[PDB]
């Protein structure tokens, strides 16, 4: 017997990254779940190298900040890379979260992996919107301001855990502190979910574009598919490279290169651009705790996709109406986003309004009537 | 919101470093610390900026130490504890021309003058929003606006009333270099010495971009051959069926 | 070197008849006083040896060690010391 | 001793729920017991009592 | 090393805080802050003690804010940007005689007094340390001994001579309290403040280790009763043998 | 199927904690695994719970640790948890590696987790060694200071890796801030090791104190061995409670109570008692390269015990003459570290030279001796 299959430890890696049985016909859609190991990485070496150099105080953090883009060696580098690796993180999750709802990676026998899938991505919120909070720019200030002011919401407790969240009565200096030593550790939870969805999968496998089987025809992970993962790795480093050298500062707010004052308020306070779309079903619902539970809901509903795909079938590849129906949910979910960072100003509140109904409308009528038709229709159509 | 609340927005200037390979004009980022130094300074620090960040970029190390040297910076107390002053260094920070906030304000009716290290990039539009409010007060508000008292109307700026008067006349500086001084060519070399002090990585920033958009292209291709390669025997399987 | 439940890898067992009572029926600390005193004095006695000989050397050497450091540093200790050093 | 068991015990909802209960009890009256016990060990001696003088 | 080199160790003196269920007498903290204010803090400070710390130790809230009321702290600037002084208030930290170390140093023949928020816990020793070193200063130096100038012998000092001299002496206070006010006892007080101010704590800590001391103890009782009975059928097993 | 036995995520607790088939007869040696657990999981509760309060620069660094002992709310508690937690995880540590070599848990088929353990061995004194200079007193910074000299004694380029990891030209600010760094990252690596040396010990099972196969005899991890292991989790808790509670400054010294000084030097500086063994090895060879390669060699050495041990029989349960060398073997550990922490004086220079001798002796030539001759007095004394 080989070593790689004989010794326990060699073995572990060996059958997830070298003999892994893979289906011969993954796309390359299937190639974020590998771009988002890579951030993972990314975020890591460059986080931890960042808090070699950054200091927690609220009087030092925003110098601190410009220190290192000004003072260490490679600091600009080391700080864009990490600015703009936490949104490449959030493109290859979005593509990796549309893939498996397009292709029905949530339906048995992968509901497990799915539903940790719907945590890692939860993490994953929390730890950015703590990193962003660390510069202490306006924007840091003024977000951590409104999002920990949800929280007031909760009956009865609301406020007592509020300031307890920030360690006093607004966000100041124990607020920042926290949320160092909270972002720090965050991305290490994140790196054991992930895991963890990994090891609910191998019970199964990857799925495929077509739905059916694989159990008829593996490839191993290895070299298949380590070659095909170079390819997006190095359109992913071009992409890298276009911003952090070329463009360090599109995706941000220059209104983060001011420092934080408690006393003056930005024109516009918004969320970082991924966050956009639940800021948008949050504005939609008039009342306060109403706007917070749509909000959460919007991410916890990913949940109910096993249950509300009446579908005999896995996936879109064969579905001309489910394939219609995700298209238009896409792109609603896209004006969200839009409407996230637009004015509280006519024609946008109604039309976010509408956008909000639409986008639970997907889970609750639309995904389970067209998926009950379509079963129909593919057995009176193939009679 | 009304245009008006938003601030008209600022023309996009060819920029020597507007480019992927292009440079700061480094005769220009010098003119511009001319324009800083003699017009600026008066109400705005640049407190992020270190005599030795000058040297070799916009002066020798002998220019910059005498810039340094001119000025008094605290010492360490003397052995009997008293206040002392010494001469400035290189590794000394450009200073500002109010000891604090308080003092700043009353000098500028009411109004705070931000610190300019970070402006180019605390601001939309950058270099071009510089320019812009800079070369952008008309001699006449637009009938019917209505200015707060020690206010200034300048379309850039949003709402229209901005706290800072036209600075920039023809012939404020006169430059070391014999460049004519005109409001726009002042406007001009401030903005791109501004731009410089906000990002004073961006010229090796867009060189070390080059060299990696290069190595990491060559990389993509050879990426694609070496997976078609080692693909090949499974793109090109094929198959008999003979049913039992 | 070692399987699972049913499959654990022993030589195969054959002969043994095992027996036990329910923790509920038994007395917990039957025995307990005579275990307490002498079956500890029984299991000391037998390790004591092990233990003294390089505890009390090693404490021996120490304490030596530590009174000629001591005298060393006294006035009387002045000539040996600065042989020693 | 079998009604004891039988609504205490048997059900072991009925059993955590009792045991928590407990613990709530034994908190409050611990924290009195130790408080009224630490301030006779330590008479004279505390802030509380010189407090009076000023 | 030499004796001399190490210091003369302190006796163990029987103070009320040791003792696993003792409190300080928070009388002696009182009568020690007074030695304290009186006589210490012309050298020393006691920089991480506020006046709120006093409060409800030594001193009642009005009390406190009467001492932090008699001192000026630095305000912050003017509307014209102008220093302001303020009354202080029970945030303030209790301020030094000195305002840097080199003031210090000058005032004490170059010796820099430390800080003494910390000093009982930085000494071996502590509470002893402190009671020793201010209690013996001999009249006279033991023959031979040469002393550094500006230095006191004294043998608890590491190396024997301290740049401090003997400070306490029969009646330099006046108790509020009518406790005569020996050298010996103002020793004791002013040493129990100060292992007070290092551990402000004490008291707090050694009830609720009293508390976890009852709790852990009756668990580990119980965890033994709980493992034996669940180990009984393992050490209670038989086995009969019939080799095949 | 039982569920925990079906799902592959329980399914994987399962096999380490509850059906996982222990050897019937672990005696209270075979505690310290579990009680490392627990100091790992307070050091990381406590640990990251000091980095919400703490600063790394090194104009505020030794405050925070004041601010937290005086200002936060059971800030002394939680700072003195951490400190002397860390005592008690290289007592627990010693007594382990103790247990390890007493019973031959480093022989076939057992050689994996024992070397992957003399990593976790050096992983926790680097941890604990950056931990401590975080507080920024005198001996935090004297101690980093003689330690990271050390480094200067790598032949060509010692100097440079100097300057390389003081981020300047002595201990100072930047030297501080990438400890804290380190210093939380860190445990994380520790805590992957301490996983991966016990997922190599599956294969075989926990050794035993007869030394022989346990496969014979099999008791479930739970409830025989959860409940035992509760008597030792409540010893540990009680003697954590004496020192934190009643002698929380037992264990420290009284130097890093001054703020670190870089023109004074203290009288002494000594490491930490746990490395003072460590530190009398180095010491002994009177050149600095010599010290520094007997000081890792001193812990690499542990590797080779697979090798020097000759028996045919596991562990010392039954072998005399081994047990007597085994007991003068961990005095003279004991007197190291006696020797660690005295003054350079006469007679303790000659002495610490033979006990390093002795040291390295019981790798190199005793037990290859021992075990040899116990062979053969077994063979011939049971003919
Ligand atoms: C960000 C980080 C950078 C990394 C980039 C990785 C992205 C790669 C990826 O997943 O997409 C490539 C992916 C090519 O992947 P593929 O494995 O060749 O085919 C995957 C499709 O399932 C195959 O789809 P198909 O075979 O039906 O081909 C459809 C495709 C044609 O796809 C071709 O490439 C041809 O054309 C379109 O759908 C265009 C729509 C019409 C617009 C007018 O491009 C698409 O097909 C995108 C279509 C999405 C809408
Ligand atoms: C630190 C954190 C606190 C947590 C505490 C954990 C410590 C527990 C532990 O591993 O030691 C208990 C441990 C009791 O463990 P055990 O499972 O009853 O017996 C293990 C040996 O087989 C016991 O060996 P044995 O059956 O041959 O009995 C010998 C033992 C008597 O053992 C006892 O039962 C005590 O007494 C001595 O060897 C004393 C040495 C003679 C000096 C005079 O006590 C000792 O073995 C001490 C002897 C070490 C030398
Ligand atoms: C924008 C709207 C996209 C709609 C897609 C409709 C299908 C299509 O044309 O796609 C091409 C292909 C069609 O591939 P296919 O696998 O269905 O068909 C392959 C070819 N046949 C049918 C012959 C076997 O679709 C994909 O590859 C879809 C992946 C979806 C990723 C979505 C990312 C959005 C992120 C938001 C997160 C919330
Ligand atoms: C100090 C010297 C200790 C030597 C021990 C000698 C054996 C003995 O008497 O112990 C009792 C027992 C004897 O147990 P045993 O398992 O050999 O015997 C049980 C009884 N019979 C023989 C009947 C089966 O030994 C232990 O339990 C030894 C564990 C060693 C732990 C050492 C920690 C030191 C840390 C230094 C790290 C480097
Ligand atoms: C991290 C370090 C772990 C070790 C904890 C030991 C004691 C710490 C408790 C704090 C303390 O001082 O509590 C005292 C009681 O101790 C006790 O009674 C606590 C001892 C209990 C030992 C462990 C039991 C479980 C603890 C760990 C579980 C944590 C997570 C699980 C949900 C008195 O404080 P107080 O009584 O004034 O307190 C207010 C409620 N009246
Ligand atoms: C004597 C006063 C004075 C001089 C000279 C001066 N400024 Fe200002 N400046 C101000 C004040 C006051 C403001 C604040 C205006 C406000 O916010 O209403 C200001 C604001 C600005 C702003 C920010 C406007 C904004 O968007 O918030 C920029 C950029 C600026 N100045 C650049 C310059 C440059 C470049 C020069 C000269 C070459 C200059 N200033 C000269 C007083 C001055
Ligand atoms: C007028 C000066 C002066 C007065 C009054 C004074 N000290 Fe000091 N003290 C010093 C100086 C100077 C040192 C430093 C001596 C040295 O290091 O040589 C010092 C050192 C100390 C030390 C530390 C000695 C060591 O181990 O490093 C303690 C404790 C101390 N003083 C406490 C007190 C207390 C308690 C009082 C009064 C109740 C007091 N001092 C009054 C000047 C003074
Ligand atoms: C999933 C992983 C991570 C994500 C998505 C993430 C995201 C972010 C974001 C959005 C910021 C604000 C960046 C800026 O605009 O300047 C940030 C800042 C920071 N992050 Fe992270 N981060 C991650 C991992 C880490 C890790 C592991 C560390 C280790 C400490 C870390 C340390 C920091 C530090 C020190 C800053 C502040 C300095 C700065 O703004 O650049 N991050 N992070
Ligand atoms: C750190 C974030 C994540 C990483 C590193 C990650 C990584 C991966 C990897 C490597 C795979 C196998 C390869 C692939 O299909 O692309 C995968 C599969 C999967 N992931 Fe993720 N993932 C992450 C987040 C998520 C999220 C947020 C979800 C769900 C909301 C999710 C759900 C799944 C599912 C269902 C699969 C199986 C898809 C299939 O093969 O059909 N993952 N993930
Ligand atoms: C194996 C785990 C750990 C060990 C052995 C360890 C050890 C130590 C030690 C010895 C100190 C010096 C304590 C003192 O004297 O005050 C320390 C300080 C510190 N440790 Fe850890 N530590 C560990 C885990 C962690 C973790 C996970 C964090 C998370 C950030 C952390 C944060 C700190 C902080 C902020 C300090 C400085 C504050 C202080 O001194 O108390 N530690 N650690
Ligand atoms: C974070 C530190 C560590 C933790 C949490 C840990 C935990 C454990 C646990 C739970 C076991 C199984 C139960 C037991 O035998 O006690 C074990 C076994 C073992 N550990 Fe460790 N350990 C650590 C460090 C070390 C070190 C430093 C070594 C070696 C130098 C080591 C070598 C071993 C070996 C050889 C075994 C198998 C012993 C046997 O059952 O016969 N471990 N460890």
């Amino acid at each position: 017997m080989a070593l790689r299959k004989k010794n326990s430890l060699l073995n572990m890696a060996n059958s997830y990254v070298l003999d892994s049985p893979q289906p011969s016909n993954l796309n390359y859609f299937w190639n974020f779940g590998s771009l988002l190991a890579l951030c993972l990485v990314i975020q890591l070496a460059t986080g931890i190298t960042l808090a070699m150099h950054y200091t927690s105080h609220a009087s030092l953090a925003f110098d601190s900040v410009e220190h290192i883009m000004r003072d260490v060696n490679f600091g600009w580098f080391i700080r864009y890379a990490h600015a703009n690796t936490a949104s490449f993180f959030f493109i290859c999750i979005y593509a990796h979260m549309g893939r498996n709802i397009y292709y029905g990676s949530y339906k048995t026998p992968r509901v497990l992996p799915w539903s940790i899938g719907v945590i890692i991505f939860l993490l994953l919120i929390i730890t950015a919107f703590m990193g962003y909070v660390l510069v202490f720019g306006q924007m840091s200030l003024w977000g951590a301001t409104v999002i920990c002011n949800l929280v007031s919401a909760i009956p009865w407790l609301g406020e007592d855990i509020v300031h307890f969240l920030w360690g006093g009565f607004s966000v100041g200096n124990p607020t920042l502190q926290r949320f160092f030593a909270l972002h720090y550790l965050m991305p290490f939870v994140l790196a054991v979910f992930a895991l963890l969805h990994l090891i609910a999968l191998h019970t199964a496998g990857s799925s495929n574009p077509l739905g059916i089987t694989s159990n008829v025809d593996k490839l191993s992970m290895h070299p298949y598919y380590s070659f095909k993962d170079l390819i997006t790795v190095f359109a992913f480093l071009l992409m890298f490279t276009l911003f952090v050298f070329f463009s360090p500062d599109k995706l941000g707010h220059p209104d983060n290169y001011i420092p934080a004052n408690p006393m003056v308020t930005p024109a516009s306070i918004v969320p970082e651009w991924y966050l956009l779309p639940f800021y948008a079903i949050l504005r939609a619902i008039p009342d306060k705790l109403g706007g917070v539970i749509a909000m959460v809901a919007a991410i916890l509903i990913l949940l109910i996709l096993p249950i509300v795909d009446r579908s005999i079938i896995r996936g879109n590849a064969f579905k001309p109406i489910s394939k219609l129906l995700f298209g238009f949910f896409i792109c609603n979910f896209l004006l969200l986003g839009v409407l996230g960072q637009v004015h509280i100003e006519p024609p946008f509140i109604v039309l976010g309004q509408i956008c909000t109904i639409f986008y639970f409308s997907y889970f609750l009528i639309l995904l389970p009537m067209v998926s009950t038709i379509e079963n129909i229709f593919f057995y009176i159509g193939s009679l | 919101m009304t245009a008006a609340e938003h601030g008209l927005h600022p023309a996009e200037y060819p920029w020597p470093q507007n480019g992927m390979l292009s440079t700061f004009d480094h005769a220009s980022l010098r003119r511009g610390y001319q324009v800083y130094k003699e017009v600026c300074a008066a109400c705005h620090s640049l407190d992020r900026i270190a005599w030795r960040n000058l040297v070799g970029v916009t002066h020798t190390t002998d220019e910059a130490k005498a810039f340094a040297e001119e000025l008094e910076y605290d010492d360490e107390p003397d052995d009997e504890g008293n206040p002392r002053k010494r001469p400035g260094k290189l590794a000394d920070y450009i200073p500002g021309p109010y000891p604090n906030e308080q003092a700043a304000r009353a000098a500028n009716q009411g109004a705070l003058p931000p610190d300019l290290s970070l402006i180019a990039k605390a601001r939309h539009g950058g270099a071009d929003y510089i320019f812009a409010l800079l070369t952008g007060y008309p001699d006449e508000p637009p009938a019917g606006v209505v200015l707060a008292p020690g206010m200034n109307y300048n379309p850039y700026f949003p709402g229209g009333g901005i706290g800072m008067a036209r600075t920039l006349f023809d012939g404020v500086v006169e430059y070391e270099d014999g460049t004519p001084a005109t409001t726009s060519q002042m406007a001009k070399d401030v903005a791109a010495f501004l731009t410089w002090a906000a990002e004073p990585e961006h010229d090796e920033r867009k060189k070390l971009g080059l060299k990696a958009i290069i190595v990491i292209s060559a990389m993509l291709g050879l990426s694609v051959y070496i997976k078609k390669f080692k693909w090949s025997p499974i793109k090109n399987r094929k198959f008999i069926y003979n049913p039992p | 070197y070692m399987g699972w439940w049913g499959h654990m890898g022993s030589p195969p067992q054959k002969g043994i008849a095992g027996y036990t009572i329910s923790p509920f029926a038994a007395r917990p600390f039957a025995g307990v006083v005579h275990a307490a005193i002498f079956n500890t004095f029984r299991r000391t006695k037998n390790q004591a040896l092990f233990v003294i000989l390089p505890v009390s050397f090693f404490y021996y050497v120490w304490t030596q060690a530590s009174e000629k450091n001591e005298w060393l540093y006294t006035k009387a200790g002045r000539h040996e010391l600065a042989k020693a050093l | 001793a079998t009604t004891f068991y039988n609504v205490f015990v048997k059900r072991n909802s009925a059993f955590v729920a009792t045991i928590l209960a407990s613990a709530f009890v034994f908190d409050m009256t611990f924290e009195t017991a130790i408080d009224n016990f630490w301030d006779r060990i330590n008479a004279g001696k505390q802030w509380k009592d010189i407090r009076h003088k000023y």
